[PDB]
């Protein structure tokens, strides 16, 4: 199946002092976002309508209970104990948390957790294992967090239990929209390079979902090698845009073209060819 | 948990510009920390004020990015660009949508 393989929660503490935390947070299947966190009223956002996936009303809102409880006891916790970890304010945690399925079916969770925008500790096996960025002040955490009753419990079920349930019954329960095929559009531009008679020519696809993707430049059959991808881009509803990029010389631009495979394309290429002296 | 990072910013259209058709202008800020930050699209250097954009998120590394987006009809002439403030900038960084 094609689409989104895990689901993840995230948190953004941000201690401006003593006296002053916020938190944001969210939940995603890979970098699509289903759920928004809302500080207004500590509750859940569901951005689309089978985010709850398999879950029943009850079982979600014990979950939002449980991030709101959790939300609140965590900004005032580490602001009792930021003294205690030579903590200069202001300061940046960051959390995500969730689990993902392999090929062969195994779920397999995670929790990071950060502090200044490197890690700081992780969840192995139901422990809470100081990052070396952490140094010590994450070694005093994991041992302090573990002397809190069902703290870690509750992260060993939510983790090990529950996330997997939650994963299946959701992809099963968006799996229109995760695993629609949205055919790309494609275009070619160029422009100059630093090189004496040397050009740059772009390759712009955009549009498509999945992600998963496919550009080459190509003269005939044969792959151009120098072929440079940029980063994949996201649009808006749930779609990206990739640029593929080749320096070439002034005099040997003509014969390339540029080839994108996608899923949705039904093994129907999408060609490109450049033509030259300003003839698109 | 002390330096500071500097976002990148890329502006891109949704679809290949095409004078007087509408389109969609994307500005994508990304590998910045912390948080905080301001984002602005702007048309011939004006702020747009119907301009969506995404909730908070962050990549492996820790470092945050936010996606800006707004409907927009390019012209042969008009100017568009995204505006950025962070602590790691001493003034907004502006960026010219470039359809290349
Ligand atoms: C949301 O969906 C989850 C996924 O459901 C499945 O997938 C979706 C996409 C749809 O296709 C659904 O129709 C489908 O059910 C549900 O979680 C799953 O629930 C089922 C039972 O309904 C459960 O199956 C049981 O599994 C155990 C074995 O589990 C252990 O071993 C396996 C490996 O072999 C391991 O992977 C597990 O982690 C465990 O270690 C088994 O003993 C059970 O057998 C008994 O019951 C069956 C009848 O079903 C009977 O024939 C047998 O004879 C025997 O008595 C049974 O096979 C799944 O393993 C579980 N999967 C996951 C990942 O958790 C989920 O259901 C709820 O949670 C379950 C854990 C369980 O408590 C259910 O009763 C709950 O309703 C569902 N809803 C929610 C709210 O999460
Ligand atoms: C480093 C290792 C882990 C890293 C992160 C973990 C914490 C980080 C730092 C924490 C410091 C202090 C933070 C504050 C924590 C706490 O404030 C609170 C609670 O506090 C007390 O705990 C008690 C536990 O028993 C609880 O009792 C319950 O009470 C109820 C009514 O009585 C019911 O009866 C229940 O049954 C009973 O359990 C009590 O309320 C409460 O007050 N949090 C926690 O529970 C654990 C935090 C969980 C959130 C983070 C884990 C994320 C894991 C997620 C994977 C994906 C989720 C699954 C998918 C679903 C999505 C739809
Ligand atoms: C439907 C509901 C779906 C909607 C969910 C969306 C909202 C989620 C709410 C937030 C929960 C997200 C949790 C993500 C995983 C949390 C990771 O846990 C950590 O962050 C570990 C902490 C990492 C750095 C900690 C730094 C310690 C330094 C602080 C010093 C004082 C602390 C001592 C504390 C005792
Ligand atoms: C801790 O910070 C809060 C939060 O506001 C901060 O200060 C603002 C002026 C600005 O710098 C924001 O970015 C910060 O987040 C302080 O609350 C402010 O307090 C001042 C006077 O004390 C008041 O004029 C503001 O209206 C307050 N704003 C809010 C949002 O509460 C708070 O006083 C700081 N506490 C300590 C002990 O220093
Ligand atoms: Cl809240
Ligand atoms: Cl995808
Ligand atoms: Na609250």
């Amino acid at each position: 199946f094609q689409g989104p393989t895990s689901f993840h929660v995230i948190q953004t503490s941000s201690f401006t002092n003593s006296t002053w935390a916020q938190t944001q947070g969210s939940g995603w299947l890979d970098d699509l976002q289903i759920h928004g966190w809302d500080s207004d009223s500590g509750t859940a956002i569901f951005l689309k309508p089978w985010s709850k996936g398999n879950f029943s009303d009850k079982e979600v809102a014990e979950l939002e209970e449980i991030f709101r409880v959790y939300i609140f006891g965590f900004a005032r916790e580490v602001q009792d104990f930021a003294g205690d970890f030579q903590m200069k304010y202001p300061f940046e945690i960051q959390g995500i948390a969730g689990c993902e399925l392999h090929s062969g079916g195994a779920i397999v969770s995670f929790l990071r957790g950060a502090l200044g925008g490197l890690d700081f500790l992780s969840v192995k096996n139901a422990s809470c294992v100081p990052s070396p960025e952490g140094g010590s002040r994450a070694q005093k955490f994991c041992a302090l967090i573990i002397q809190y009753q069902g703290i870690m419990e509750t992260v060993r079920i939510l983790l090990y239990e529950t996330c997997p349930r939650y994963l299946l019954g959701v992809l099963n329960a968006g799996k229109a929209d995760l695993q629609r095929q949205v055919k790309p559009e494609a275009w070619l531009s160029s422009g100059p390079s630093p090189g004496p008679g040397r050009l740059q020519l772009v390759c712009h696809v955009s549009g498509f979902y999945p992600k998963p993707v496919w550009v080459m430049w190509m003269r005939g059959e044969q792959e151009q090698q120098g072929t440079q991808l940029g980063d994949i881009l996201p649009n808006a509803n749930w779609t990206w845009y990739l640029r593929a990029t080749l320096d070439v010389a002034d005099g040997e631009a003509a014969g390339l073209s540029c080839r994108v495979k996608h899923s949705s394309l039904e093994g129907q290429d999408i060609i490109l060819y450049w033509r030259g002296s300003g003839l698109n | 948990p002390k330096i500071q990072r500097t976002p990148k910013i890329q502006v891109y259209s949704r679809h290949p510009a095409e004078n007087g058709k509408s389109n969609f202008l994307n500005c994508y800020v990304s590998g910045f920390h912390p948080s905080d930050i301001e984002v602005d699209l702007l048309k011939n250097g004006e702020r747009i004020e119907k301009v969506e954009h995404s909730d908070l998120s962050f990549s492996k590394d820790w470092s945050f990015y936010l996606l800006y987006y707004t409907e927009f009809t390019p012209t042969e002439k008009d100017e568009y660009a995204c505006r950025v403030n962070h602590v790691t900038l001493s003034q907004p960084k502006i960026v010219k949508w470039d359809r290349d």
